[PDB]
RNA sequence: UCUGGUGACUAUAGCAAGGAGGUCACACCUGUUCCCAUGCCGAACACAGAAGUUAAGGUCUUUAGCGACGAUGGUAGCCAACUUACGUUCCGCUAGAGUAGAACGUUGCCAGGC
RNA sequence: GGUUUGGCACCUCGAUGUCGGCUCAUCGCAUCCUGGGGCUGUAGUCGGUCCCAAGGGUUGGGCUGUUCGCCCAUUAAAGCG
RNA sequence: GACUGGGGCGGUCGCCUCCUAAAAGGUAACGGAGGCGCUCAAAGGUUCCCUCAGAAUGGUUGGAAAUCAUUCAUAGAGUGU
RNA sequence: UAAUAGCUCACUAGUCGAGUGACACUGCGCCGAAAAUGUACCGGGGCUAAACAUAUUACCGAAGCUGUGGAUUGUCCUUUG
RNA sequence: UUAUUGGAGGUAGAGCACUGUUUGGACGAGGGGCCCCUCGGGUACCGAAUUCAGACAAACUCCGAAUGCCAAUUAAUUUAACUUGGGAGUCAGAACAUGGGUGAUAAGGUCCGUGUUCGAAAGGGAAACAGCCCAGACCACCAGCUAAGGUCCCAAAAU
């Protein structure tokens, strides 16, 4: 009946809110992230540095671009704003 | 190409997409009726609400 | 009731699934073999009574498969009791039956006692059937 | 290796249901003659064609012009319907 | 476009197998006095040499046996709509995977020898 | 089927009074007796099982608060709801 | 003391990772699995160097378990937790 | 078959002088299908269509929309009206 | 809002290449006894060795759709979007469909996402009805055309 007896598992608030923060074609500034993430799931590329936590963000402005290198991992890639 | 429209049947209980895509077309109360030029947009914000309108031309 | 057909768990508890719809696999081992067609699932207590008919009828041995066992557990909790708290303890297991498996087959014996000890299995099951000879595949590459 | 055809249209929208509902039956043809062709073909004559040559024999599939000659590969069978969708030939080398 | 160094490209480059060549490339290679160095060891790294050789590494040729690529067609599924409560059905968008076909024994940039 | 033990928390908290028994009945039929039938491993009397049928009838007491239940002695039968 | 599929007893009360979660995020349940309430003066920093588990076979310690020994081995190991 | 005697229902002449068989996917149907105040889930009457399916032309049908009239708001033409 | 281009993730689906489950073969690497020998033969079951074929998965993925989501010195339509300041209300939601958990592929169940309507919205149809279906009432008319659903009488309209 009611009571008898059982865990509760279940811990069931715990959120961080990753993901992606910009988009392809999308002007951008200096210090702005793009991109959180673990791991490298993605890597860096020019004109981008990366932190404490495998955060990205682009060292200068510019336009977001996403790329492929070997088939499996992508990578990050501002290029200059014209 | 012009192209006279005239809405049918009404929005109620249909979705918002669909409700925000006819007032786009300023498509005010039922039988109301406008004339545009047509383009691939215009065709294919009508395909969205293809059933509850008509085309003429 | 009974549950012979068991493995290592690596999991007790588990959602369940719910049949919707397929076609396919077709017979590959023996000649005759019988597909079910409709609306169940099936737990393993079943299977072995059909089992039991199948290898009865059929003296001069001959040869009977089943190609499928059940993956999955299906739970079901004390007897009168209000709802709410954790999912409850095992009793049985269970192999999805969508419309198309191919459950049992058989060869080693003419067309007829097949047959026979196949009617005498889908009256011992949930699913509708219908007889079926090897004859060709949808597909051999 | 005799075969009356129609030819498809490759946009035969998913009513093509009633070809099938028809007797009529959808196919292609590749390999070494042409590039590829959409077809339509009874069922009931090749069900005949298959016992008449064989499986892997040589059929002669109807065009109106030409015929080629192929080696039929694969099919699609269904259950529950008892029929064949969607035959493979292959025009084959000499 | 012969060789070599360094770059770019989704392994279509690869992997397995076999054939051929070296004192101009490179390598094996002789040796450890010095530079230096090996947790034992000049095997490795490194320095000094060029006695012998194409065997290996590495280069070129060929192979489609392995792996990666891979359409077209039609199938499952599903966005919208109509019926319907049907382990739903019919109609209109879209369009997989698996698979056959076929593709594949790399392609280009810069320098320096040639 | 919605008679039981249950799940649900939709009416009821400025009140919907619940167990059992007495009097009263009324109904359904998935029939307990009578009426008619089929089958029988039914010789006959007695029977078992199945079917149609609900028109009528379906008891006194001991024992407990008692539904229930056990028992005595009857009875064509001592119905389930 | 609150939750609480009436309330009570039982169980939990904060934080980290997953799944349920519907191809961005977020997204509950007394739903399903696991932990944490530290450790390090090197296991930190930096410059150099190197590449493992498993497998095969011969050999003292012979679960072929101990180190050896090459070959195969696209990461199957290890990654303070 | 206590066991056997079996006209033969094993095969053809005879009559007979054309249909006869077995499967496949199928539409609509039948039984399975028994309740409790009084028909009793068609809404009732009633229906073999006035039911089911396909295809068509018409029509009825709301305070929708349209026509006329009036009023208020508010944007224009634009003192206008 | 739509069109066009680009883009992040890894569901449905499919699949076995890791994780783990599984069936029948092939099996040889080799064993256990009962027994022969007495140094070996070992005669049903087996591990792994290696493989043929066929399967399973929320907490497995070599792969991977539709939808949605993010931006565009881009284009058409359109009328909304933001800040500040003043004032509140609300924190008990329900049904229908839909993807799902729980529950018994029970509940007019409960808990979440998705959308609509009711709530705060009458009217026509669903016999009758808060949510289903068509459709959003400024007022009046003895005018008309249609929507869902219907046309033998009830009850207007095709026996
Ligand atoms: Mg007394
Ligand atoms: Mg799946």
């Amino acid at each position: 009946k009611k009571g008898v007896s059982s865990t509760k598992n279940g811990r069931d608030s715990e959120s961080k809110r990753l993901g992606a923060k910009r988009a392809d074609g999308q002007f951008v500034t200096g210090g702005s992230i793009l991109y959180r993430q673990r791991g490298t799931k993605i890597y860096p590329g020019e004109n981008v540095g990366r932190g404490g936590d495998d955060t990205l963000f682009a060292k200068i402005d510019g336009v977001v671009k996403f790329e492929r290198k070997g088939r499996d991992k992508k990578q990050v890639s501002v290029y200059a704003v014209a | 190409a012009k192209l006279q429209i005239t809405l049918t049947r009404s929005v109620i209980g249909r979705p918002e997409t669909q409700r925000k895509t006819v007032e786009a077309l300023g498509l005010k109360k039922t039988n109301s009726s406008v004339v545009v030029e047509d383009n691939p947009a215009i065709r294919g914000q009508i395909n969205k609400v293809k059933h509850l309108v008509t085309v003429e031309e | 009731m009974l549950l012979p057909k068991r493995v290592k768990y690596r999991r007790q508890h588990r959602p369940k699934t719910t049949g919707r719809s397929k076609g396919g696999n077709y017979v590959t081992f023996g000649e005759f073999g019988l597909q079910a067609t409709t609306t169940s699932w099936i737990t393993s207590r079943q299977i072995e009574s059909a089992r039991i008919a199948m290898t009865r009828y059929m003296k001069r041995g001959g040869k009977v498969w089943i190609k499928i066992f059940p993956h999955t557990p299906y739970t079901k909790k004390p007897l009168e009791v209000r709802m709410g708290a954790g999912k409850g303890a095992v009793e049985g297991w269970i192999a999805v039956v969508k419309p198309g498996r191919i459950l049992f087959e058989v060869a080693g014996v003419s067309e007829e006692v097949a047959r026979e000890a196949l009617r005498l299995a889908s009256h011992k099951l949930p699913v509708k059937t219908k007889f079926v000879k090897r004859e060709e595949l949808g597909g051999e590459t | 290796s005799l075969k009356s055809i129609i030819r498809q249209g490759k946009q035969t929208r998913s009513d093509l249901k009633q070809l099938r509902k028809s007797g009529k039956v959808p196919a292609v043809v590749y390999g070494y003659g042409t590039k590829n062709v959409s077809v339509k073909v009874d069922e009931v004559e090749f069900i005949k064609v298959i016992r008449e040559v064989g499986r892997n024999g040589v059929i002669e599939l109807g065009v109106g012009s030409k015929t080629i000659k192929v080696m039929v590969a694969d099919y699609q069978f269904d259950p529950l319907k008892n029929q064949i969708t969607h035959i493979d030939f292959l025009a084959i080398n000499m």
